[PDB]
C-alpha cells in the first residue's frame, strides 16, 4: 500500500489505494503519476538550461 | 549563500527578491500570483517593501523581471519580535496587483499538513538566495543555489546554546564551507521530487556562515501550510 | 580559570524554604546552560534542574517540578536555585555544574562546584566541643610522634579541621563522622610528627562548624605521661 | 526514562593494572555519553566526553569507548592517585541519568599498623565524660579488628571505629577506634588496653596505660 514506495503513486497516496496530484496537475494516463494540466505548473524549470 | 553555485536563468523560478531600505536585504518565494512568503524577521512593523520577481542579475536588466509592491504584509499570529527573533519566522506578502505566470516566474508547490514533513524527511534540500557570499563579506550578485543535507535534531541541539523549538529544522554540512548568509533569509528551501519541486523551509538564521559545529537553522513550512492555503486563496 | 562557589546551604525544617547561590568566574557566564545537581547519598547523582543562557529553557526534574525555581543573573554571574516545601528526601550534596563545548542546554558539564550541602530535619543545631588528643610515650614508636584533636557531640554535618591555619598538611587524617546513640555526631584529626618535634613546635587544629558559627582553634601540647 | 547500569558495582586492582569499567543503557543514546571522576571530598570533574573524547588536560592513560547501549571506560597502567569512583552519564534525554558508580580501589602489599593511644583529657573528665582513642595509623589490607581491655577484662558494647579511605599516595588505611565511658563508670578502673590483630603483625600488639598517671 501506500507505506511500499509511497503506494505507486508520484505525489500522494491515499487508501480507501489511490493517488492524487497537487494543484496544477491531473492523474497522469489514470495511472499512478501526474502529468501538468496548466500552462505554467508550479516547481517545475521549464526555460531551458542549455550550455 | 556561501560555496554555491551560479543559477542558470530560469532554474529556480519561483525566487523572489526583497527591497527596501537597502536593495537585496532578503529574499522571497512566490505562492500564487499575489503572495509572497518570506521570513518574519526581514518585514517588521511599517516597512516600504517592493517585490522584484524573475531576477537572475541584480544590477542588470534581463527584461525578465515583474517588480511589485507589498500592499497586506501577514506574519504569524505567534510571532514576536520582542520575545525571539526566529520563533515562528514566516510572513507572507499580499502584492498591489496579480503577477501573470509566464517561464521565469512560476509558484512553488505546497502540499497538505503530513505530505510536507514527508518530502523534508528526503534528506537533501536545495537553497538560493542574494545574500553575502562571505561570512561579512561582500554580497552575491548573480542567483547562488545550494545544495544541504538535512542533520538530524539531537545533532543540532548540542551544538548551539541557542534554542531550537519545533518549528524550526537543521540543515548544512558537517567541515562548514557551504551554508546560507544573511541575505538569503526569506527565500526558498525546497527538495524535489521527480522532477516536480515543493517548498519545505525557509532561510531563517545560524551562527556566522559556513563553519564546523555551527548549521544553517530554518523554517518548517509543514508547521504552517494550512496557515498558508487558507490566507492565498483565491 | 573556571570556578563555581555555592553558599547558602544548612539545616532547616521540613516545609521551609533556602536559596542556593552559585557565583561564576573565569569564563563568560552569558555562552554556557548551568545546572544544579545533588547527590543523594542512598539514590547518587541525579540532574535536579537546568536554565539555558537566556533563561529561555527551563527544565525540572519530576520530583522538585513544582517546588523548586532556578534563575540565574547573567549581569552578576551568579546562579540561584529556590527550594519550597522541602521534604526529607531532599537532602542531598547539591553542586552547580555548567554546561561544555558549545554551552547548550542538552550537553553535559565540565566543572562542578564545591558543593553546598543540605540537611533537611527537625533536629536543633548543636555546636561541637574540641578536646585535645596530646601526645606522650603512649603515642610514638620510635622517633615518630601522633598527636591529634577530637570534635565531639555536633549536628549536623560536616564539620571542617585545618592544622596550623592549614600551613601543616603532610600526615594528616581526618576520620569521617560516626553516629552516636544521642544523634550527635563526633570525628576526630590526627597527624604524625616527628617524636624530636615536640615541645619546640607548634600544634594547633582549627575546627569549623557553620551551621553553628563555630570557629575555635586549640594548642595541643604534650602530655607528660 | 533511561536505565543507566554500571559494572561492576566496585573493584580492586594493582598498580601498573589495566583497569576496565562498563555501562550499559537501557535504550539507545547514541554517543551522548560521558565519564566523571570524583575524589573523596573533591567535586566530580569531567574526563571523557561524547563516548570517545578526551577532556583538555586529562592524562592520556584514560580512555573512553563504546557506541549505542554499550560503553567501557579503561585506564591504562592503573596509578594509586586514580583511587575515585567513575560515573557515566547520558545526555541524550534531558533528565541526563547518571550510573550507579565504580569504586576503583588499589591493591598494595601488606603493611602493618602503627598503634596510638590517648588517654582522656582533664578539659573533657570535668565535663562528666571520658573518651579514649584508639589509633590505627597507615595500614593494609582495611580487615582489622580492635579489643577494648579494662583491667584486662574485655569491654564490649561502648566503642565506635571509623576508617578513612585509601591513601592518595600509598593507598594505606587509618581506623579511629573511640571509647566512651562517664566519669563515674571511667575512675571505677585503672588499666585501658587496646589490642590489635592484622595481617602485618606477627603477635597482637597491645597499647595501654594507667588513669592517674597521664
Ligand atoms: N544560515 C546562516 N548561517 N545564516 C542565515 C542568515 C539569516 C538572515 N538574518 C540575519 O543574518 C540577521 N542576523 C542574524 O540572524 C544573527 N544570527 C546575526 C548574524 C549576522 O549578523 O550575520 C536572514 O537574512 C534573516
Ligand atoms: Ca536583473
Amino acid at each position: 500500500t501506500c507505506n511500499i514506495k509511497n503506494g505507486r503513486c508520484e505525489q500522494f497516496c491515499k487508501n480507501s489505494v489511490v493517488c492524487s496530484c497537487t494543484e496544477g496537475y491531473r492523474l497522469a494516463e489514470n495511472q499512478k503519476s501526474c502529468e501538468p494540466a496548466v500552462p505554467f505548473p508550479c516547481g517545475r524549470v521549464s526555460v531551458s538550461q542549455t550550455s | 549563500v556561501v560555496g554555491g553555485e551560479d543559477a542558470k536563468p530560469g532554474q529556480f523560478p519561483w525566487q523572489v527578491v526583497l527591497n527596501g531600505k537597502v536593495d537585496a536585504f532578503c529574499g522571497g518565494s512566490i505562492v500564487n500570483e499575489k503572495w509572497i512568503v518570506t521570513a518574519a524577521h526581514c518585514v517588521e512593523t511599517g516597512v516600504k517593501i517592493t517585490v522584484v520577481a524573475g531576477e537572475h542579475n541584480i544590477e542588470e536588466t534581463e527584461h525578465t523581471e515583474q517588480k511589485r509592491n507589498v500592499i497586506r504584509i501577514i506574519p504569524h499570529h505567534n510571532y514576536n519580535a520582542a520575545i525571539n527573533k526566529y520563533n515562528h519566522d514566516i510572513a507572507l506578502l499580499e502584492l498591489d496587483e496579480p503577477l501573470v505566470l509566464n517561464s521565469y516566474v512560476t509558484p512553488i508547490c505546497i502540499a497538505d499538513k503530513e505530505y510536507t514533513n514527508i518530502f523534508l524527511k528526503f534528506g537533501s534540500g536545495y537553497v538560493s538566495g542574494w545574500g553575502r557570499v562571505f561570512h561579512k563579506g561582500r554580497s552575491a550578485l548573480v542567483l547562488q543555489y545550494l545544495r544541504v543535507p538535512l542533520v538530524d535534531r539531537a545533532t543540532c541541539l548540542r551544538s548551539t546554546k541557542f534554542t531550537i523549538y519545533n518549528n524550526m529544522f537543521c540543515a548544512g554540512f558537517h567541515e562548514g564551507g557551504r551554508d546560507s548568509c544573511q541575505g538569503d533569509s526569506g527565500g526558498p528551501h525546497v527538495t524535489e521530487v521527480e522532477g516536480t519541486s515543493f517548498l519545505t523551509g525557509i532561510i531563517s538564521w545560524g551562527e556566522e556562515c559556513a563553519m564546523k559545529g555551527k548549521y544553517g537553522i530554518y523554517t518548517k513550512v509543514s508547521r504552517y501550510v494550512n496557515w498558508i492555503k487558507e490566507k492565498t486563496k483565491l | 580559570e573556571v570556578q563555581l562557589v555555592e553558599s547558602g546551604g544548612g539545616l532547616v525544617q521540613p516545609g521551609r524554604s533556602l536559596r542556593l547561590s552559585c557565583a561564576a568566574s573565569g569564563f563568560i557566564f552569558d555562552d554556557y546552560a548551568m545546572h544544579w545537581v545533588r547527590q543523594v547519598p542512598g539514590k547518587g547523582l541525579e540532574w535536579v534542574s537546568g536554565i539555558s543562557w537566556n533563561s529561555d529553557n527551563i527544565g525540572y526534574v519530576d520530583s522538585v517540578k513544582g517546588r523548586f525555581t532556578i534563575s540565574r543573573d547573567n549581569a552578576k554571574n551568579s546562579l540561584y536555585l529556590q527550594m519550597n516545601s522541602l521534604r526529607i528526601e531532599d537532602t542531598a550534596l547539591y553542586y552547580c555544574a555548567k554546561a561544555f563545548g558549545s554551552g547548550s542546554y542538552y550537553n553535559g558539564f565540565d566543572y562542578w562546584g564545591q558543593g553546598a550541602l543540605v540537611t533537611v530535619s527537625s533536629a536543633s543545631t548543636k555546636g561541637p566541643s574540641v578536646f585535645p588528643l596530646a601526645p606522650s610515650s603512649k603515642s610514638t614508636s620510635g622517633g615518630t610522634a601522633a598527636l591529634g584533636c577530637l570534635v565531639k557531640d555536633y549536628f549536623p554535618e560536616p564539620v571542617t579541621v585545618s592544622w596550623n591555619s592549614g600551613a601543616l598538611t603532610s600526615g594528616v587524617h581526618t576520620f569521617p563522622a560516626v553516629l552516636q546513640s544521642s544523634g550527635l555526631y563526633s570525628l576526630s584529626s590526627v597527624v604524625t610528627v616527628p617524636s624530636s618535634s615536640l615541645g619546640t613546635q607548634t600544634y594547633i587544629c582549627n575546627v569549623n562548624h557553620k551551621p553553628s558559627n563555630t570557629k575555635v582553634d586549640k594548642r595541643v601540647e604534650p602530655k607528660s605521661c | 526514562d533511561i536505565q543507566m547500569t554500571q559494572s561492576p558495582s566496585t573493584l580492586s586492582a594493582s598498580a601498573g593494572d589495566r583497569v576496565t569499567i562498563s555501562c550499559r543503557a537501557s535504550q539507545s543514546i547514541s554517543s551522548w555519553l560521558a565519564w566523571y571522576q570524583q575524589k573523596p571530598g573533591k567535586a566530580p570533574k569531567l574526563l571523557i566526553y561524547k563516548a570517545s573524547s578526551l577532556e583538555s588536560g586529562v592524562p592520556s592513560r584514560f580512555s573512553g569507548s563504546g557506541s549505542g547501549t554499550e560503553f567501557t571506560l579503561t585506564i591504562s597502567s592503573l596509578q594509586p592517585d586514580d583511587f575515585a569512583t567513575y560515573y557515566c552519564q547520558e545526555y541524550n534525554s534531558y533528565i541526563r541519568t547518571f550510573g550507579q558508580g565504580t569504586k576503583v580501589e588499589i591493591k598494595r602489599t601488606v603493611a602493618a599498623p602503627s598503634v596510638f593511644i590517648f588517654p582522656p583529657s582533664d578539659e573533657q573528665l570535668k565535663s562528666g565524660t571520658a573518651s579514649v582513642v584508639c589509633l590505627l595509623n597507615n595500614f593494609y589490607p582495611r580487615e582489622a579488628k580492635v579489643q577494648w581491655k579494662v583491667d584486662n577484662a574485655l569491654q564490649s558494647g561502648n566503642s565506635q571505629e571509623s576508617v578513612t579511605e585509601q591513601d592518595s599516595k600509598d593507598s594505606t588505611y587509618s581506623l579511629s577506634s573511640t571509647l566512651t565511658l562517664s566519669k563515674a563508670d571511667y575512675e571505677k578502673h585503672k588499666v585501658y588496653a587496646c589490642e590489635v590483630t592484622h595481617q602485618g603483625l606477627s603477635s597482637p600488639v597491645t597499647k595501654s596505660f594507667n588513669r592517674g598517671e597521664c
